[PDB]
């Protein structure tokens, strides 16, 4: 009977941190082949950089 | 030895300098492009760059 902004919502919060280790929480990016001794892009776990 | 050494440190600092947040986010451009977007990273790209 109330306004929405006294209706009860329910909340959640997702914190995370970031950038310590390999971890293993996070997307579905499709894994590859690896190939060497070409300056390419690459993210390992993380980790970009070229 | 004196004026190599004091190339050696200058340019050790410099570089170093990189590592530093100077209240930005991060210390890594790439970083800040992946985990953020336009609108609101240019600021930390700003405070970077200065």
């Amino acid at each position: 009977t109330n306004g929405v902004g006294y209706q009860p919502y329910r909340v959640v919060v997702l914190s995370f941190e970031l950038l310590h280790a390999p971890a293993t929480v996070c997307g579905p990016k499709k894994s590859t082949n690896l190939v060497k001794n070409k300056c390419v892009n690459f993210n390992f776990n993380g980790l970009t950089g070229t | 030895q004196d004026v190599v050494n004091q190339n050696a440190q200058a340019l050790n600092t410099l570089v170093k300098q990189l590592s530093s947040n100077f209240g930005a986010i991060s210390s890594v451009l790439n970083d800040i492009l992946s985990r953020l977007d336009p609108p609101e990273a240019e600021v930390q790209i700003d405070r970077l760059i200065t």
